[PDB]
């Protein structure tokens, strides 16, 4: 998925 | 309904306000001498002032990570965009963060030189310009789109629409739901045409031209990627892990 590939700016959006 | 795309714009220029610590408003004060920043305009001042085209290189890499931060704050307050799909988050981010970066970087730009360390500094077109190649033509094409930009003299509580915008696009590479992001695009589209036809009523087709400038930010993307292709192959550095990130499979 997109999520697996971005955990920085996941970290950032959550 | 015309009073709530008011209370929209509204909304989204105390956001931008919150999450921008160096406004267009701030900047062009630095920039016309109405508050000094240390001019960095060659090789001995770029010393003074704190390999050089890498150096520089770097310098604009820890500004964008910066950048990507306040953005994704910003994004955050847009209404309707936490609760979209997280991956839906991410790929917005991921595909707009630069072009709102090269949007923010004009507020910071007049046709001879840039702002650097939030005004504490100002470093010369021409010595941007003086790099070896390659490096002596990544500022340029920024610098030829800001002028332009800048000739439409929009304000803060413009660009925080125009910003909120580009962000909800809903064409995207690998978007998993559209239909949300073309909702609250159209009502962020609405909004955009009722501020440039109250805040600049004798600007005449400013709104076109503007949804002209969207498009034209993502060919300056695009030619960024291309000279990245070169120097990572000309070259042997890497990025900051959120640009790796970023840039990985960005087209
Ligand atoms: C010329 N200035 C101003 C900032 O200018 C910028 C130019 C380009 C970017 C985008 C970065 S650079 C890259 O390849 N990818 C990115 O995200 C970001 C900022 C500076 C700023 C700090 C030090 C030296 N000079």
């Amino acid at each position: 998925s997109v999520x697996v590939r971005h955990x920085l700016l996941t970290a950032i959006l959550x | 309904e015309s009073a709530d795309l008011r209370a929209l714009a509204k909304h989204l220029y105390d956001s931008y306000i919150k999450s921008f610590p160096l406004t267009k408003a701030k900047a062009r004060a630095i920039l016309t001498g109405k508050t000094s920043p240390f001019v960095i305009y060659d090789m001995n001042s770029l010393m003074m002032g704190e390999e050089v085209a890498i150096r520089i290189f770097q310098g604009c890499q820890f500004r964008s990570v910066e950048a990507v931060q306040e953005i994704t704050e910003y994004a955050k307050s847009i209404p309707g965009f936490v609760n979209l799909d997280l991956n839906d988050q991410v790929t917005l981010l991921k595909y707009g963060v630069h072009e709102i970066i090269y949007t923010m970087l004009a507020s910071l730009m007049n046709k001879d030189g840039v702002l650097i360390s939030e005004g504490q500094g100002f470093m010369t077109r021409e010595f941007l310009k003086s790099l070896r190649k390659p490096f002596g033509d990544f500022m340029e094409p920024k610098f030829e789109f800001a002028v332009k930009f800048n000739a439409l003299e929009l304000d803060d509580s413009d660009l925080a629409i125009f910003i909120a915008v580009i962000i909800l696009s809903g064409d995207r590479p690998g978007l998993l739901n559209v239909k949300p992001i073309e909702d609250i695009q159209d009502n962020l589209l609405q909004a955009l045409e009722l501020q440039l036809k109250l805040n600049h009523p004798e600007s005449s087709q400013l709104f076109a031209k503007l949804l002209q400038k969207m498009t034209d930010l993502r060919q300056i993307v695009t030619e960024h990627v291309q000279l990245l292709q070169v120097i990572k192959k000309t070259e042997t550095m890497s990025l900051h892990p959120l640009l790796q990130e970023i840039y990985k499979d960005l087209y």
